[PDB]
């Protein structure tokens, strides 16, 4: 249950798991959370802004929790510690890349949330 | 008559502001209703413009050459007094251009 | 509370409701001195939630500003502006909402500046006043709030939706004979 | 170093300019003849 | 059987018979859920949400549906209505898909917001939910017909409203689809506001699809431009962009409808906008500039210029303040003509609000009997008028035109497409003259296209014979059916002001462009004319101009508009002009103070003063002021010229979604005109109506 | 101003600003506040005090 | 079965069909059945005469003859059409 | 499958109110307060009876 | 292959510009998921309605959709709304 | 009226269809819309002789044929045009002293198109005023008329033109159709209404076309022979028509193939000819 990183994950196909539907900006407490939606050439519903201050984050976890698809959570990373306050505005190139990086450890421990009630 | 007749070169613009309902316009409304269309017929490229508010004040604006405005209180005049208010402002004109 | 009673003086103050003549005393409204008085004689006489007319009201910046905390050393340009007041209806999009609107009247100060700051895109107002509407149960209350802390205050009155006779019946009116119509 | 891209990005969402001719043009009188830049074809200009 | 009382709640409440149980409570302020019910549709029974436990009667009761029995108890708040709404909201919610995330309703969602209060609070179908493949509509309707709930509000807004027969339920049980059998787009003018009617998701706002959500946008409350009535609607934005536009009620003007131009070319603000003032070099280069270098050059023009050879050219988008601050500014220099074209020019004086106005107001066609178009096209130059007249033609009303044979919605009888039928009405050798004798209350509507042809003077004054002669404004019954539908805000508030459009400058050295950008040649400005533009997007008039100002549109700056019945609107500041650009009297003002010749505004407050000495009911906003001079000036006058061309007359719009500059300059109404203009296009009439 | 913070936002957004009230004792400040939140909702909440958590971990946030 | 028209060329709009001449002397005894302020009311019998003479199945083109001959909305017709097995 | 009483029918959300004239006023000041009693028109028995008569 | 902004290729494409390359939805959408989930083919499923979870387990990917193949034109392919798979039936 | 036969028949079944706009006109829709271009030019001062050169280009079947029909009813003559150039349309202006040209704006002329040559053609209309009759070299031209959709000075839309008359109101009269009144000039010779009507029943008798059997016209309507064979046809014997307007030949076969026995009146650069009934 550790609130690490903020991080976006994705499905097992590749296609980002996120469909713009900002129930996590609504939800944020401290209203780190900024999201621009624009529907992708294909037809989707996908963001083309999906910012995190992490200067505003308080490591809450109501993002992961008002996620209906799973998309943003709270990687176990820890040692996220920066030396400039803008490597510290997290973007979706740095989110995308974190749940990349951190999507097997992620994935179990998700796994294992899911089966306690199932 | 004369001055009626020229109003089309002496003045610029001519405005009646008045209201519809109250005592103060009563002699410029019904001078407008009497009198617009003779000084329409004979200046047919002038500017004679009519405005009426709920409670606005009765007010005959003369606007001459160079924006200069002179605007003046008509309020219970009779017909013969909006009449030669009238044609005072369109024998202003030479004084107050020069 | 969105009407008052208007059969006891207790609805509210008749002061509050009497919207003072406009006293020239710049040098341009010392020249548009007659637009000013015409203002002055146009202009509804009191203002209540039964009018029918929008009004522009200028700050009247006096002794009724008294009670202002906005007139700080490092802000010289809230208490000169005018709000907007009105009743909000809910949007056109939904008919029944969890949390009603229209039951107050919304006031609303113009966006000052907005822009998005590039290294983020991130929206920043460079006014933070006006950010959120204030909400007032009476339109007296309203006006009386905007006479103590010295704003100006556009009135609009809300447009609600006629009543109309509705019955099922309607859905299966005869036409009529056809030679008549004919 | 590509920041300027994203600024202009974030800027054409809401007040996109409007691209001034840059250099010699057709003039028509007092009119600047230069070809509309809509990507979208008025077909029914086009037609039969 | 005229007032009896009721008991809501087993509290008394005096109600009137005619009123059903639903418009009884909410009279009261009980609050009945509802989907199918619309307060302007006819009602039907399709959901059952509004069922209401009554006292001595065994089945639940369709509130909305059902008249109200004297001495009747209404129990609301009672656990037997509680079951019945738990029960209605259950079935509703049993094969409604799982989509509220990826659907745009989400936020303003009726089935949520009373799911949430008067639903169970969890759900038990545990099945394998209806799937109905999405309809394609067009670019503005966007269809999930898996979350419809078969309300029928659709098609009812379709049949009764918009007047098309393109909707309906196909089928029967569960596989019911409401919408069209074949594969046809929804383009009728108004195909906006069935996304307004659709209670859930099924159909939302394909150019508003997916971008926010109702809790992080702020809505002002404002006024249309892109249409003349100025229909009132709300803006709704996030921080610095404009996000969507919805209607707003005002039976006055618009009910609660609004056109697809008020609805979908607000994004044309978003594109091609100008931002700072521009140059232009001799070879054609424009170069951004100061705003104190290019007012200092216009003032050195207007210095050096005589003042015959100074013309003006008033835009669309020209409000009070805007052209109130033009007017003084010129006047100060002795300019008296505030128009250079000499082709296109409107022939209506600028004395009377009765002659320039639309005297019946928009209620006229519900109050009038007899409906005369003479070159007017409702259903493109005002569709929320055009369903108006539809309903009033429903009841008691008879139209009939004397142009273009139009598509409107309802019947109309055709006079002709020339002045040959108006002449003759004028002479009264004609039998539409008897029928106009005979009608309780005629109306004539002429557009202001049709009045700004070359014999537009003498088409004016054969309507002005025609109207007196026949009964259209008679004073025996306080009617005053003369009707003008303008076509541009700007041509009202100019003619509101007192500036005569046919005064004409035949030679302009010094032109200022009011942000006009339609109807206008390359022949109608002199090749060695020095110009101003005072614009917002570059089409035309940044092409025909020296010197570009940019200037705040109608959401960016607080004007004063003038609706063509008269109606003094407030359209409010709802985002700053972008860039540097500013709103239009200021530079005007500070153009007039640096030429030397200042104007007394320091403020809006002071520029209002200013418009109170010329027209005080410019200060009374939402309201019409009654034109008491009605008869005095649309009056018959001997010896008039009334000759008229034998040519036909036309409807100016031949592309209803690009008719301004911002409309051209918007990506949506681009792909309305893609889409729907072929489909909308025909040679000839639409027999079968 | 936590208090205007709270006030400017959603029942459910303004709990974490209990937390920093008493860091030390952060979970008591969130009792309090649902309490409060259950007593204008005027319920109670059974699986809490069934499963006895609450009870549990107050008495650990006081240790 | 479905709700919607199926794409099928066979079934488009460029299908001919027009009601035969006995069947256009027997619409008129059936319109003269109802009234004729309500014309509506004979769609139910022309799309039996057009079952009848069109290999026992109604076509897009045969709703739109439908539609036209009774002054009603096509979508009307097609609702008729797709209510009844 | 039993979700019709999921919520909650019965809540602790009774509030009572008790409204109590102050301690200090007479029977009389009171009428007269009610308006059943005109200011003046006191000390008679039969004006202070058909008062509290109509109070009552 | 056909130029966007025509009639066809907006009708075809929900009245939106069709990019075939995606990158430009790599730049503007910050990722290549586009690309990724066009290399999934289409799934072809027996029955006239399928459902969608998104994965394996409830809560383990996205709340059940169900699509319907049984469309107006026969074997047209259908996208799901939360995850980017494509649903047709077996034959037609 | 001679082309009265089918309306006074049933006025119901189908007469013409135009593919290319997939517009299906009866016999009653037929008539009201050519009543409505009759009026059209009568209420515009157009007297019997008047001349109405047709360049408009194949695809607009249905304006070609409702202006066909109409000026039968109105008794103006309509000529055929297939000028490519603008000397070609001053040439063809000149020679046929024309009051009015209904033309197709869009259509290419080579590589300007219609509306552009005829702008060049007649430098007046860019400064005709609205409203006002147009001031043109030509001594007797009157009338501008295009199909297209946006509108150009000086010129008119046909939908402008038509004028729907009523029952009650109507004042304008229409003079009685006539067969000896001139319609057609196509290849420097004149066809009357009843020289079309005999070229009419000569094809009907050698081509082997009965009462009730589909014709498809394709391509070009303009040609005497597609008028007589096609709309003509169908008023005089209610023969279904069918007008393919450039539509290629694959298409052609799957229109017809919706048929049973159609007699293709194939498109070519001479006048159209026709085919077998069937394939
Ligand atoms: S953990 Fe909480 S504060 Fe941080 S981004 Fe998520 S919701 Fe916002
Ligand atoms: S809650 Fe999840 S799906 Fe919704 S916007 Fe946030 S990350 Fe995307
Ligand atoms: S319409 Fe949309 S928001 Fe409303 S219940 Fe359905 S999916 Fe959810
Ligand atoms: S599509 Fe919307 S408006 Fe139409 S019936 Fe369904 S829920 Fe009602
Ligand atoms: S609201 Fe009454 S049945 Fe639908
Ligand atoms: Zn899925």
């Amino acid at each position: 249950l550790f609130r690490g990183e903020h991080a976006l994950r994705r499905y097992p196909t590749g296609e980002e798991r996120c469909i713009a539907c900002k129930l996590c900006q609504s939800a944020c407490p401290a209203r780190a959370i900024t999201i621009e939606t624009e529907p992708r050439p294909d037809g989707s519903r996908r963001t083309v802004r999906y910012d995190i201050d992490m200067t505003k984050c308080i490591y809450c976890g109501f993002c992961q929790e008002a996620c209906p698809v799973d998309a943003i959570v709270e990687g176990p990373n820890y040692e996220q510690t920066a030396y400039l306050h803008e490597d510290l505005f997290y973007d979706k190139y740095k989110l995308l890349e974190n749940g990349d990086k951190w999507e097997p450890q992620i994935a179990r421990n998700i796994e294992y949330l899911i089966n306690q009630p199932l | 008559s004369s001055w009626q007749k020229l109003i089309g070169t002496n003045l610029r613009e001519l405005r009646f502001v008045f209201c519809q309902n109250s005592q103060r316009s009563l002699g410029l409304r019904n001078y407008i209703a009497k009198n617009y269309w003779n000084l329409k017929n004979q200046n047919p490229n002038f500017p004679l413009i009519v405005r009426e508010c709920e409670e606005a004040d009765p007010y005959i604006i003369a606007r001459y050459q160079y924006g200069v405005e002179k605007k003046a209180f008509a309020a219970n005049n009779n017909e013969a007094e909006i009449e030669n208010i009238i044609k005072t402002l369109v024998e202003q004109s030479n004084k107050v251009n020069n | 509370m969105l009407l008052p009673k208007n059969a006891i003086q207790s609805a509210r103050y008749f002061e509050i409701q009497k919207i003072p003549a406009k006293i020239a005393k710049t040098a341009n409204e010392k020249i548009l001195s007659v637009g000013v008085a015409q203002k002055n004689n146009i202009q509804p006489k009191t203002v209540t939630a039964q009018g029918q007319i929008g009004f522009v009201q200028h700050p009247q910046l006096d002794s009724s500003c008294q009670y202002t905390q906005f007139y700080t050393p490092q802000r010289r340009d809230i208490r000169g502006r005018v709000a907007r007041i009105y009743i909000q209806d809910t949007n056109h999009m939904h008919d029944t909402p969890q949390i009603p609107e229209g039951y107050k009247w919304t006031l609303e100060f113009e966006r000052q500046a907005q822009y998005k700051t590039p290294w983020m895109g991130w929206s920043f107002n460079g006014d933070t006043f006006s950010k959120r509407n204030h909400y007032f149960c009476t339109l007296e209350d309203a006006i009386s709030y905007c006479k103590q802390m010295g704003f100006g205050y556009e009135v609009s009155f809300p447009r609600s939706r006629y009543h109309t006779r509705k019955s099922y019946a309607d859905n299966m009116l005869w036409p009529g004979h056809d030679n008549a119509v004919d | 170093l590509n920041r300027m891209r994203f600024i202009t990005a974030q800027r054409d969402r809401s007040r996109a300019p409007w691209q001034s001719p840059k250099g010699e043009g057709v003039f028509q009188g007092k009119k600047l003849i230069v070809a509309s830049n809509s990507p979208f074809i008025d077909d029914m200009s086009i037609r039969d | 059987n005229k007032q009896i009382e009721i008991f809501i709640d087993g509290k008394p409440a005096k109600v009137d018979d005619s009123y059903t149980i639903f418009q009884a409570c909410y009279e009261n302020g009980v609050i009945v859920p509802r989907f199918c019910y619309h307060e302007r549709l006819s009602v039907a029974g399709n959901c059952r949400m509004c069922l209401v436990e009554v006292e001595n009667v065994p089945k639940p009761v369709a509130a909305c549906a059902s008249q109200v029995v004297p001495g009747m108890k209404i129990k609301t708040k009672s656990e037997k209505t509680r079951i019945h709404r738990g029960n209605v909201m259950e079935f509703l919610l049993a094969n409604h898909p799982l989509d509220c995330p990826i659907c745009d309703q989400g936020g303003e969602c009726d089935l949520q917001d009373i799911s949430s209060v008067y639903g169970y609070g969890i759900s038990r179908y545990n099945e394998y939910k209806r799937a109905v493949e999405d309809k394609n509509y067009g670019p503005l309707v966007a269809t999930s017909m898996n979350r419809c709930i078969h309300c029928t509000r659709c098609v009812r807004f379709a049949t009764q409203i918009a007047g098309v027969e393109d909707l309906g339920k196909t089928g029967r049980g569960k596989a019911a689809e409401i919408g069209t059998y074949v594969e046809k787009t929804f383009n009728t003018e108004l195909s906006g506001n069935v996304v307004d009617v659709c209670p859930v998701g099924a159909l939302t706002n394909a150019p508003y699809a997916f971008t926010s959500r109702p809790w992080e946008l702020k809505s002002f409350y404002t006024s249309d431009v892109f249409d003349t009535l100025g229909s009132a609607i709300q803006v709704d934005t996030r921080g610095p962009e404009i996000m969507r536009v919805l209607p707003r009620i005002h039976e006055e003007i618009n009910e609660e409808w609004i056109s697809d131009k008020t609805r979908h070319a607000f994004d044309g603000l978003k594109r091609q906008r100008i931002n700072s003032p521009m140059k232009r070099s001799k070879d054609g280069n424009y170069e951004d500039i100061f705003w104190e270098e290019a007012i200092q050059t216009i003032s050195k023009k207007c210095l050096n210029t005589p003042s015959d050879q100074i013309g003006a050219i008033i835009g669309e988008f020209a409000d009070i303040e805007s052209i109130t601050a033009l007017k003084d500014f010129l006047n100060r220099l002795d300019v008296d003509n505030f128009e250079v074209r000499q082709h296109g020019n409107l022939k209506v004086s600028p004395d009377f609000r009765a002659n320039y106005l639309m005297n019946s107001k928009i209620t006229g066609v519900e109050d009038a009997d007899v409906l005369l178009l003479v070159g007017c096209n409702p259903r493109y130059e005002a569709p929320v008028l055009n369903a108006r007249i539809l309903k009033s033609t429903r009841k008691n009303l008879k139209v009939f035109n004397i142009g273009t044979n139009q598509d409107l919605n309802y019947k109309n009888v055709h006079l002709g497409n020339s002045t040959k039928v108006l002449k003759e009405i004028a002479d009264g050798t004609h039998p539409f003259a008897e029928r106009l004798k005979k009608a309780k209350l005629p109306m004539i509507m002429v557009g202001a296209s049709a009045l700004e042809r070359e014999d537009g003077a003498e088409l004016y004054n054969t309507l002005k014979v025609i109207s007196n002669k026949t009964g259209v404004i008679s004073e025996e019954k306080s009617w005053n059916g003369f009707n003008i539908l303008h076509k541009e805000m700007g041509r009202i508030n100019a003619l509101e002001l007192g500036i005569n459009p046919t005064s004409v400058n035949k030679n302009a050295k010094l032109v200022f462009i009011l942000g006009a950008d339609n109807n206008l040649r390359p022949e109608d400005i002199p090749a060695d004319a020095f110009v101003v533009y005072f614009g917002t997007h570059g089409d035309e008039g940044a092409y025909y101009a020296d010197i570009i100002l940019p200037t705040a549109a109608y959401t960016e700056k607080n004007a004063t508009w003038v609706n063509t019945e008269g109606r003094v609107q407030q359209g409010r500041l709802v985002v700053m002009p972008p860039g540097d650009a500013r709103e239009d009297w200021q530079i005007i003002r500070a153009l007039s103070e640096e030429a030397g010749v200042p104007l007394p505004y320091d403020s809006l407050e002071e520029l209002r003063y200013r418009v109170a000495e010329l027209a005080p009911h410019l200060l009374k906003y939402d309201y019409i002021e009654p034109t008491i001079f009605g008869k005095v000036a649309l009056s018959a006058q001997q010896g008039v010229k009334t000759t008229l061309s034998p040519t036909p007359i036309t409807d100016y719009i031949d592309n209803f979604y690009m008719t301004d500059a911002i409309s051209r300059a918007s990506v949506t109404m681009a792909k309305c005109s893609t889409a729907f203009n072929h489909e909308k296009f025909s040679n000839f009439k639409n027999l079968a109506k | 101003g936590s208090e205007k913070l709270i006030e400017d936002r959603p029942y459910l957004q303004g709990m974490p600003y209990f937390d920093r009230f008493d860091y030390v004792s952060m979970m008591v400040q969130e009792h309090a506040y649902c309490l409060g939140i259950e007593s204008l909702l005027g319920t109670t909440n059974y699986s809490a005090t069934f499963t006895q958590i609450r009870t549990m971990y107050d008495e650990l946030t006081r240790i | 079965r479905l709700a919607a028209h199926r794409k099928n060329d066979d079934n488009s709009d460029s299908v001919p069909f027009e009601f035969t001449p006995e069947n256009y002397k027997e619409i008129e005894k059936i319109l003269a059945k109802y009234p004729l302020k309500q014309k509506r009311s004979a769609v139910m019998p022309l799309l039996y005469l057009v079952q009848e003479q069109n290999n026992n199945w109604v076509p897009l083109s045969a709703m739109k003859k439908i539609a036209k001959l009774l002054e009603m909305p096509e979508i009307d017709v097609y609702e008729v059409a797709t209510f009844y097995t | 499958h039993n979700i019709r009483y999921h919520h909650e029918i019965h809540t602790s959300d009774q509030t009572y109110h008790s409204s109590y004239d102050p301690v200090g006023e007479t029977t009389t000041e009171r009428l007269v307060r009610y308006g059943y009693l005109n200011k003046d028109q006191v000390n008679n028995a039969e004006a202070v009876a058909a008062a509290a008569k109509e109070f009552q | 292959n056909l130029n966007p902004y025509s009639y066809e290729a907006l009708k075809e494409n929900h009245w939106l510009v069709s990019d075939s390359s995606k990158k430009n939805s790599e730049w503007t959408h910050k990722s290549n998921a586009e690309q990724l989930i066009a290399k999934v083919p289409i799934i072809y499923v027996d029955s006239n309605i399928v459902r969608c979870i998104g994965g394996t387990e409830i809560n383990a990917g996205h709340p059940q959709v169900y699509i319907q193949l049984d469309t107006r034109k026969h074997g047209t392919p259908q996208t799901c709304k939360y995850c980017g798979l494509r649903y047709a039936k077996k034959m037609d | 009226s001679p082309l009265a036969a089918q309306l006074a028949i049933n006025g119901n079944r189908n007469a013409v269809r135009y593919e290319n706009q997939n517009r299906t006109w009866t016999f009653n829709e037929l008539d009201a819309h050519t009543n409505a271009f009759a009026y059209g030019l009568t209420e515009l001062g157009w007297k019997a002789g008047d001349k109405l050169l047709l360049w408009v280009e194949k695809n607009h079947t249905s304006e070609i044929t409702t202006a066909q029909v109409g000026a039968a009813k109105a008794g103006v003559t309509l000529v055929p045009i297939y000028a490519h150039s603008a000397e070609e349309l001053e040439k063809a202006l000149n020679d046929t002293k024309a009051k009015g040209l209904l033309l197709s704006p869009n259509s290419k002329a080579g590589n300007s198109k219609y509306i552009e040559v005829v702008n060049k053609v007649i430098p007046e209309l860019y400064n005709t005023g609205r409203g006002s009759t147009l001031k043109t070299k030509f001594a007797n031209l009157q009338h501008i008329i295009h199909t297209g959709f946006y509108t150009f000075p000086g010129t008119y839309k046909f939908r402008q033109i038509m004028v729907y008359a009523s029952k009650n109101f109507n004042t304008l009269t229409l003079p009685n159709v006539e067969l000896n009144a001139p319609l057609f000039i196509s290849g420097n010779q004149t066809y009357t209404l009843k020289d079309l009507i005999s070229k009419t029943e000569e094809n009907r008798k050698t081509s082997k076309l009965n009462d009730n059997t589909p014709v498809f016209v394709t391509g070009d309507s303009r040609s005497p022979l597609s008028f007589s064979l096609g709309i003509l046809n169908s008023l005089l014997h209610g023969n279904y028509s069918v007008y393919t307007g450039a539509q290629d030949l694959n298409e052609v076969g799957q229109t017809i193939r919706f048929y049973d026995n159609a007699l293709l009146l194939v498109d070519g650069d001479i006048v159209k000819a026709t085919q077998s009934l069937k394939h």
